[PDB]
């Protein structure tokens, strides 16, 4: 149901701007996104973080709900 | 006379100026030191493997370990040590480490695990 | 494995002096201390950075790559 | 993993302010000021400049724990002198001294 | 089996055979491997005399 | 003469002297009869058993003999009127404090005295260091009740 | 306010095991009983053998503004400012301490012990009349 | 490396990191050199580890001179020779240095021993030993918490803990 | 002795200890992860209902 | 968990790092260091259990140990050295540091004490700040050797109304002593007051030591030329005496002590002479050391070290012995192949002449290795035997209780003691006192 | 006299190194070990051979022998010992368990 | 059997008794149970229990068991709390 | 000569080191200046590294750390906004600088990779930032990695503004020498000695700028520390004079921020 | 066991060892069975054919 599941995302704003990670568990509004360089998990709002492609490409906002797809 | 010691005891500098239990403890705990165990790594699949980022040869070298290839495969680093009572946070056996040195790559290492 | 970029204690950049140190040691024919002084390292914190450094990168490069 | 983030020692978060003054009931005309995200850099300067004042009867600072970048400053002034006025005067004197030092250093380096 | 389990003998009568004869080589540092390759053991199966350092 | 005892009389009298600001020069208001009666009342007020029959009364009487000796030694008339000079109020305060401390120092029923004794004996044994046998082997042979100890000995006077 | 005054010629200064505190022995140059043993900070107030140091014990340091009318207890001592003249102006060494012992040396000689922090003073008088107004905390003033 | 990691010297002087300070907070000498590690002096007299100080002095002299130092046992190297070499380099006979406080900048009353020392990082780290359980996996036979940290096990309440709690009197 | 005299219990933690001069005598520094893992049941009652709801 | 102090109830304080942090004075009952030790934590799950732990197993409630009738906690490590250095008579502090030190005290009322010296420069003694940390209402008086009301050696201790008058603060005052400050504070005021005193003293001493500094070095173990010459002369004299004893024994002129053979008495004399020589050399080395020596300062404070350590590090290492006897003849009438047969000289039998600073020859190095091996074996065996003995003792006395009739009975109800301790007194509420009536002479008693 | 000599020997052993132990603990130990007419060694053949509870005795050593003997004979475990309560998982009658707490009506109607 | 009012135990409250009553009262207040004192801005059950015990307003009865089997009932209000 | 407060006297000037004497200033201000110059000056350094291909014998984290430790030019660091304060998504030309490094092994001998091989691909908009600092005579720079034939290293970096407090890689100063009172006139320290103090303790190089103490003179208890000798060494990202100026400016900015917060809260509370 | 007469690495030079992905600093002396290196610990025993006489209790 939730689009944000297993898709590589980039953290925007806050103290982790520009970081790359993969969201593992999503519940309610907060989304748990792991970190690549850092071995820790940070929970942030799904709307704030942008969405990228698994292989690589342009980044998009949380408008994936309208598109109902990836990339 | 210095050849009466073993492989582990040949690493200790000035062992004649130290108490025997201290030498025994150092010999026992030397095997747990972190360093480049072999140059064949990155080609071997071992269950555990720890490699120091920047291994450094000791300043106080001994003639005995020249044949043990310790200077070619060191298992430690040379760090500036000050013996002082600063802030009272290093009592008993605790020690105080510089954050800048750690950030610059002091004593950091790699961990390898194979499944 | 490879020479550190910066000195651990203070932070002086010593990663650009390894080749010069080797060249001084191999044809200029002087002891390590005078070569270190010539390079520009005056504190023993910086001197120990390259005086007690082992270059294991060559051993790794000896193996055939992909 | 329990490593605090490296930006928490100099960045103000949410819900907390840089300054916080609470009146002290132990002594008259005494207040306690809590600074968040600074330590051991400007606190010593503030304490020294307050001690340089003649209407300040007490000036000290301390850091409760190195883990958290915060310190508490206690000022006791003579009757009729608000501690906030003393703090403002000390800050102004520090600003003037720093400006003079910068100007002198620039003048010396110019030649 | 004898080289792997370390019990010097056949699969049967393992409990009556010596244990620890064969051990996994310790590869954590060069000194540890060198010390492990030059190690001896005294099978004792309470007594301080055999453990003391003799002249 | 130095033996462990429940209540420290010297600390109590020093605290009373410090908190009452004795002049050490003015004559005291205490009387010999009052001092003796107060000492006797304090001695009779120390209860450890709180029984009504003869056996329990005798046990309570003879279970505080050392403390009574110490109290009599530290509260003699000559000592009070020469060295530790207190007034009537200070003397009453000292007596009340002594009684309260003695009552608060009594053991509490329900304590695991056996486990406490076992631990208090075993800790020095673990902390014990290295011709008469002594140390860990001697303690082991004492606890096990060995019929043939390594080093028997005799002492004849 | 003043409770004592003498010349107290000093002799036999003992350096001791310290480097900033010296224990000295003195003797009045008037009464033939007064003796004084005092520890002083020679770093701030150097003292040599065979020297005369006028000592003075005062209940309070305040001048004629207050005629030693007690008070001034636990006032949270403040740094001195311009003016506010006190008895310390005349003297060169002022110390504050606590009395803790009142041993009687003999039938007429009495001894008073003072503790100025870590430094102790033993003052011995006579007839229990010279050192009669010594009851509690007081200031010690020394003039060169 | 972080707080709790085990670090040991070459003379049996093991220890763990208790606090971590930045460069500014660390004490500094007149030349601006800050130590990488700080060791309490209350560990030398009890263990009588003179070789630690001798090796530190020899390493300092070697770093200053640039030639490798010899620490082989039963040799002719003495403390007086190392002290003379250090004095020739112009630092101190006994290796003491004058340091300044990192918080206020005031000079320290007591001089501080200084010099490089070889240190090794052990295999024991706090990240591989921290455990915490609250109603985890169950056993089959005894229906008691499982064994081991990797299996999310629980701590064992031994007989010593039981009798200590008995002595404490906490029956509930 | 291994299952009745002494057994294994829940709500327990174990880690390397360290010194802290700034902590009081009756105080222990619990790591955040350990505190998060361990829990203590609290009965929902007046005088703490608001705090319990905030924690939930 | 050897004793009841090995497990106690604390208060949770969340910290941002993954390691247990505890006060330094708490480690002593736990017998734990910070070299890799791990310690367990248990969380109560009910209100009654929490109340029981708070009111029975609290840290302040276990200050006084009923085992040795002494406090189980005290000032240790560098805090002891700092409190000894601060209280010294020549230590003076200025206003800028005094204000910070006063503010560091959590329960400071807000009154600045009057400085000891006011006229030349306002200076506060360290004893003044230490007394400020000490709560009011505690009077302590201890007299050491040669201690009077005007003690010049600054020995002993006298506290009036929570104010230090004279005397250096050392292990005998703020340590685990019989009549120390901790015991008096715990007996007079509540345990919370004692815990607050611990915290305040630790904070002020740590701040002062941080802003003062303390170190140690190789030069602290080096003695001057004349002292080393005297030590060498003493060792030579002892060796000459041993040689004379051997020469007398070899001529059958020696007389054996009753109950001993001709060899046991000779060995006893030799070891006695060697031990006396080592003790004399160590005493000379300790006397030669100055007051500014770091090792001497640590030893005097009592935080760490001892006279034997200083002796072995500066003057001479003691003779290596096995099970109390000298090194046995491993070979045929020889200790090592480098010696000759039938050699009874102290050097060949395991006597070390050099110190740790000077370095050891291979023979004494081997002898020291043998001694260390013996020590390790002794510890390994002793720990197991003591564990078994402790388990048996605990299992044999786990059902003994004191009932409401002040009688000590087991589970079966049998009476073992009609009154606990034959006096019915709690162990933790007993102090060592002297009875004046028994002592003294008849004339003095009558007077 | 044997008990006094045993206490003296225990004190000599304890005080040999220099440590101090309160007299009450040693006195309790020697009284327990000499409660009967002779020495009761702290071993399998000593204190573990009394008329105490079967579970408490079996918890120390020789678990199945003691249980077998109890089954063969007619042994009733009155069960107020600490070991029995620990086995049964009940609040032992020690420390805070030596008394029961009850609620009275008169206090309730008087306080309210 | 109950020893009438010729009781012979101690007229004071032991530490174990204090802990047990404090824990029981803390649990009872933690659950929805009446409080016989003025909370006065306290919300921790244990502190409420200590406040109740301050003026002996706890309706609890101590039953001290003799080793034989007899027991005597002691009221909380009549027990002196000196510790 | 601008104002009667602190005074300066430069003993030596250089592109990497500056020697000067501080006068008419207190210990607290000098210590604060030293601390600010150590760990308060903003600097540009590589923060995030994207590794495309790595066939070398070095781990990705190793190369990332080595690249992050490489100094970069920060002359115009005041014209670059903080990443957290920018309105972009991850990075842009107004808040970050993008650098790309490509290396391949063609020659039979080992092919070294130097910091001079880094190429800036973003638009600097005329700002003097992002250029790697090269001070070697050969003009090579910091050795990043060594490659043999057949090995390739392609990766992209982005540089972000930061201070040394967050990470030691942003420090612009290597070592700062701080010293005052070459003679023990203030008695601020006690000299450890065996037989003599002057003989055992070497004289500092700054003893020639102060009058030697006079024997047989009373201890001056009214004298305080007012003269300080400071030497500042720069890594190379920022010149030493600019380092000192930026340190003074940062201290002034912190004090001004404290004053502004005090004024704002006074206005709000009144 | 490694570096024996029947092992391929006995006569191998440094270049051959590097080609065979073997560390030249390796010493051998162990057995490779099931992919895990095994080392035989020397066993200590009393020498035979020796006449020894002891005293009993
Ligand atoms: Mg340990
Ligand atoms: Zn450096
Ligand atoms: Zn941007």
């Amino acid at each position: 149901r939730e689009v944000a599941l297993g898709k590589t995302v980039r953290i925007r704003s806050a103290g982790y701007k520009g970081q790359l990670g993969i969201v593992k568990d999503v519940n309610g509004d907060k989304a748990t996104v792991e970190l690549h360089s850092k071995n820790k998990h940070i929970t942030i709002d799904k709307h704030k973080l942008t969405y990228y492609n698994r292989e690589g490409g342009e980044g998009i906002t949380y408008d994936e709900l309208v598109n109902r797809r990836g990339r | 006379p210095s050849m009466i010691l073993g492989v582990a005891a040949s690493i200790i500098p000035f062992p004649d100026h130290n108490q025997s239990p201290r030498n025994t403890y150092q010999s026992a705990m030397g095997k747990q030191a972190m360093g480049v165990f072999l140059t064949n790594y990155n080609v071997r699949m071992d269950t555990m493997a720890n490699i120091l980022y920047y291994p450094q040869k000791p300043l106080g070298t001994t003639r005995a370990m020249e044949y043990l290839k310790f200077r070619e495969l060191p298992a430690g680093q040379n760090a500036i040590v000050a013996i002082a009572c600063y802030s009272g946070y290093n009592q008993e056996d605790s020690m105080i480490m510089n954050q800048s040195s750690i950030d610059r790559g002091l004593f950091r290492s790699l961990f390898f695990r194979s499944y | 494995m490879i020479v550190p970029v910066r000195c651990f204690s203070c932070g002086k950049v010593v990663g650009d002096k390894w080749e010069s140190y080797l060249n001084l040691l191999q044809e200029d024919e002087l002891d390590e201390g005078t070569a270190l002084s010539r390079l520009g390292l005056k504190r023993y914190c910086c001197r120990r950075m390259i005086l007690t450094h082992v270059d294991l990168i060559e051993k790794f490069l000896r193996y055939n790559p992909l | 993993m329990n490593a605090p983030d490296r930006f928490e020692l100099f960045l103000l978060g949410e819900g907390e302010s840089k300054l916080k003054i609470d009146p002290d009931t132990k002594a008259p005309n005494a207040v306690v000021i809590t600074f968040e995200k600074e330590d051991h850099t400007l606190g010593n300067l503030i304490r020294a400049e307050l001690l340089n004042d003649r209407k300040v009867l007490f000036a000290a600072y301390k850091v409760e724990h190195p883990f958290f970048a915060r310190f508490k400053l206690r000022i006791q002034t003579t009757e009729g002198y608000d501690p906030k006025d003393a703090l403002k005067n000390a800050c102004n004197s520090i600003i003037n001294k720093l400006g003079a030092l910068k100007t002198n250093f620039e003048t010396e380096w110019n030649l | 089996y004898a080289l792997a389990t370390g019990n010097w003998g056949e699969q049967k009568k393992a409990m009556s055979s010596r244990a620890g004869v064969s051990q996994v080589l310790n590869r954590y540092t060069y000194s540890s491997t060198l010390s492990h390759l030059r190690r001896t053991n005294t099978p004792i199966g309470k007594l301080a005399k055999p453990r003391q350092l003799h002249n | 003469a130095n033996w462990p005892l429940p209540v420290n009389i010297r600390r109590i009298i020093q605290n009373a002297q410090q908190t009452f600001h004795i002049d050490h020069t003015k004559p005291s208001d205490l009387t010999i009869k009052d001092i003796v009666l107060g000492v006797k009342d304090l001695q009779e007020n120390l209860l450890v058993l709180r029984g009504k029959n003869e056996i329990i009364q005798n046990a309570q009487r003879d279970a505080v003999t050392l403390f009574c000796c110490l109290l009599r030694s530290r509260l003699a008339t000559r000592r009070v009127l020469q060295e530790y000079r207190l007034t009537k109020q200070a003397f009453d305060w000292v007596l009340s404090n002594i009684e309260a401390q003695f009552l608060r120092s009594v053991v509490h029923p329900g304590e695991m005295v056996g486990v406490l004794a076992a631990q208090s004996i075993g800790e020095p044994a673990t902390q014990m260091t290295l011709k008469v046998t002594s140390g860990v082997p001697r303690l082991k042979e004492i606890l096990n009740v060995a019929k043939n100890m390594k080093t028997p000995s005799l002492t004849v006077y | 306010n003043t409770l004592f005054d003498d010349i107290f010629q000093v002799s036999e200064v003992d350096p001791g095991r310290y480097n900033k505190v010296c224990r000295i022995e003195a003797a009045s140059t008037t009464q033939d009983q007064c003796k004084l043993t005092l520890d002083i900070n020679v770093e701030l107030f150097p003292v040599a053998a065979q020297d005369s140091l006028t000592v003075t014990i005062a209940s309070s340091l305040n001048l004629e503004d207050t005629p030693a009318n007690d008070s001034s207890a636990t006032r949270s001592w403040r740094p001195p400012q311009a003016g506010d003249r006190s008895l310390a102006d005349d003297y060169d060494y002022v110390m504050y301490g606590t009395a803790y012992k009142f041993e009687e040396v003999s039938k007429d000689l009495i001894a008073v012990y003072y503790s100025f922090g870590g430094l102790l003073m033993r003052l011995e008088g006579n007839y229990r009349n010279l050192n009669n107004l010594k009851q509690e905390n007081a200031y010690l003033l020394i003039r060169r | 490396p972080q707080i709790g990691d085990k670090f040991a010297s070459r003379h049996g002087q093991k220890g763990t990191i208790g606090i971590t300070y930045r460069r500014e907070d660390m004490p500094f000498t007149a030349e601006g050199i800050v130590p990488d590690l700080i060791i309490n002096p209350h560990a030398i007299p009890s263990r009588m580890t003179v070789a630690h100080l001798i090796e530190c002095l020899l390493s300092k002299v070697a770093a200053l001179s640039g030639n490798e130092g010899d620490a082989s046992p039963f040799t002719d190297i003495t403390v007086e020779g190392i002290s003379k070499l250090l004095r020739e380099h112009g630092y101190q006979s006994r290796g003491f240095e004058v340091m300044y406080n990192g918080h206020t900048g005031k000079k320290l009353m007591a001089q501080i021993f200084f010099g490089p020392t070889y240190y090794q990082r052990l295999r024991h780290m706090v990240d591989d030993k921290i455990h915490a359980r609250a109603r985890g996996p169950m056993q089959v036979l005894t229906r008691q918490p499982v064994e081991g940290r990797s299996r999310d096990g629980g701590l064992r309440f031994g007989e010593m803990e039981r009798d200590c709690m008995i002595a404490h009197g906490a029956a509930s | 002795r291994g299952n009745l005299m002494g057994k294994r219990v829940d709500f327990s933690a174990r880690t390397v200890i360290s010194g802290d001069p700034n902590l009081e005598l009756d105080q222990v520094g619990v790591p955040k992860s350990i505190a998060k893992t361990l829990t203590y049941p609290e009965v929902v009652t007046p005088y703490n209902i608001d705090r319990l709801t905030q924690l939930v | 968990s050897l004793h009841k102090m090995s497990m106690m109830a604390h208060r949770v304080k969340v910290i941002p790092y993954s390691t247990f942090r505890l006060n330094l004075s708490v480690t002593s009952p736990y017998n734990a260091d910070f070299d890799g030790d791990e310690m367990n934590l248990h969380v109560p799950q009910s209100e009654e259990t929490r109340a029981e732990l708070s009111q029975l197993c609290a840290v302040p409630l276990q200050i006084v140990s009923p085992q040795s009738n002494k406090p189980c906690m005290g000032i240790v490590q560098d805090t002891l050295c700092g409190i000894r250095k601060l209280t010294l008579r020549d230590t003076f502090i200025e206003l800028d540091q005094v204000l910070n030190m006063l503010y560091w005290v959590p329960d400071w009322d807000g009154v600045i004490p009057t400085p000891a010296i006011i006229k030349p420069k306002p200076l506060w003694s360290g004893k003044q700040i230490l007394s400020v940390a000490i709560p009011n209402g505690i009077h302590l008086q201890r007299f050491d050797e040669g201690t009077t009301l005007l003690s010049p050696k600054d020995n002993g201790m006298l506290i009036i109304d929570g104010q230090i008058i004279f005397g250096v603060v050392e292990k005998k005052t703020v340590g685990s002593s019989n009549g120390g400050l901790i015991h008096v504070v715990t007996r007079e005021k509540g345990p919370q007051v004692c815990a607050k005193l611990f915290g305040n003293i630790q904070k002020v001493v740590n701040f002062w030591l941080l802003h003062n500094g303390f170190s140690t070095g190789i030069g602290d173990t080096i003695a001057d030329g004349p002292t080393m010459r005297e030590i060498t002369e003493t060792i030579a004299e002892a060796k000459k005496k041993v040689l004379d004893v051997t020469k007398e024994a070899q001529a059958n002129l020696l007389t054996a002590k009753h109950g001993m053979t001709l060899r046991e008495s000779f060995e006893d004399n030799v070891v006695r002479f060697l031990n006396e020589a080592r003790d004399k050399a160590g005493r000379l080395a300790e006397v030669n050391l100055k007051d500014l020596n770091n090792v001497k300062q640590m030893v005097m404070a009592g935080s760490k070290g001892s006279f034997i350590n200083i002796a072995q590090m500066s003057a001479c290492v003691g003779q290596q012995s096995v099970e109390g006897k000298r090194i046995a003849f491993g070979f045929v009438d020889r200790t090592l192949p480098h010696f000759s047969k039938d050699d009874y000289s102290p050097e060949s039998k395991g006597f070390v002449e050099n110190s740790y600073l000077r370095g050891l020859t291979p023979q004494e190095f081997f002898f020291h290795a043998m001694g260390g091996r013996e020590g390790l074996i002794d510890t390994a065996v002793k720990t197991a035997e003591t564990g078994y003995i402790q388990r048996r003792l605990v299992k044999a006395l786990e059902d003994i209780m004191v009932h409401y009739d002040n009688t000590t009975r087991n589970s079966l109800g049998n009476v073992i003691q009609f009154i606990y301790g034959e006096d019915g007194m709690d162990a933790a509420h007993i102090e060592k006192q002297s009875l004046d009536t028994i002592g003294g002479s008849d004339a003095a008693f009558e007077k | 006299a044997g008990r006094a000599a045993l206490y003296k020997e225990v004190y000599n052993v304890i005080a040999s190194d220099g440590s101090y132990v309160n007299y009450r603990h040693m006195a309790l130990l020697v009284d327990v070990m000499t409660t009967q007419g002779g020495l009761t060694s702290v071993t399998r053949h000593g204190f573990n051979r009394s008329n105490t509870g079967a579970l408490m005795r079996c918890s120390f050593e020789e678990t199945v022998e003691i249980l077998f003997e109890a089954g063969a004979s007619a042994e009733l475990d009155d069960c107020r010992g600490v070991s029995e309560n620990v086995i049964l998982g009940q609040m032992a009658p020690i420390g805070t368990g030596a008394f029961d707490v009850m609620i009275d009506e008169e206090s309730l109607v008087k306080y309210m | 059997a109950i020893p009438k009012d010729q009781r012979a135990t101690t007229p004071y409250m032991t530490k174990y008794e204090r802990a047990r009553i404090l824990g029981t009262r803390a649990l009872q207040i933690s659950m929805n149970a009446p409080v016989f004192v003025d909370l006065e801005g306290e919300t921790d059950p244990l502190r409420i229990a200590m406040k109740e015990l301050a003026e002996k307003k706890i309706p609890l009865v101590i039953r001290r068991y003799l080793p034989d089997g007899s027991f005597e009932d002691w009221s909380v209000e009549e027990l002196i709390v000196d510790l | 000569m601008s104002e009667e407060g602190p005074q300066v006297k430069i003993r030596e000037a250089s592109k990497d080191n500056v020697d000067f004497i501080l006068s008419n200033v207190d210990l607290a201000m000098a210590n604060s200046l030293r601390r600010v110059m150590i760990a308060e000056i903003p600097t540009l350094a590589i923060d995030s590294v994207e590794v495309e291909t790595n066939t070398t014998v070095l781990a990705d984290e190793f190369i990332a750390h080595r690249l992050g430790l490489i100094p970069l030019q920060s002359m115009d660091i005041e014209q670059l906004e903080y990443s957290r304060d920018c309105f972009c998504e991850d990075h842009c030309d107004k808040c970050s600088v993008v650098l790309t490094l490509q290396a391949f092994g063609e020659s039979e001998s080992t092919t070294n990779v130097y910091s001079k091989d880094l190429v800036i691909v973003s638009n600097l908009m005329g700002r003097n930032i992002g250029h790697p600092i090269i001070q070697d005579k050969e003009g090579n720079g910091v050795l990043i990695c060594k490659l043999r034939k057949g090995q390739e290293l392609k990766l992209t970096c982005v540089a972000k503004k930061g201070i040394a407090k967050e990470h030691a890689k942003w420090g612009p100063a290597a070592a700062i020498e701080f010293e005052y009172d070459p003679w023990n006139k203030l008695k601020h320290t006690d000299y450890w000695y065996e037989q003599d103090s002057a003989k055992e303790w070497p004289q500092s190089k700054n003893c020639e700028y102060e009058d030697p103490p006079n024997e047989g003179d009373p201890f001056d208890y009214k004298a305080q520390a007012d003269t300080f000798y400071m030497n500042v060494e720069s890594v190379g990202s920022i010149p030493v004079d600019q380092v000192v100026v930026r340190g003074i400016d940062t201290l002034q900015k912190k004090v001004a921020s404290i004053l502004l917060a005090l004024t704002q809260m006074d206005q709000d509370k009144v | 066991m490694l570096r024996s007469k029947n092992c391929y690495l006995s006569e191998a030079t440094e270049s051959d060892l590097y080609k065979l992905k073997e560390c030249p600093f390796d010493m051998g002396g162990y057995f490779i069975i099931n992919g895990s290196e095994k080392v035989l610990i020397a066993q200590e025993r009393s020498a035979g054919n020796i006449v020894q006489v002891f005293k009993k209790a």
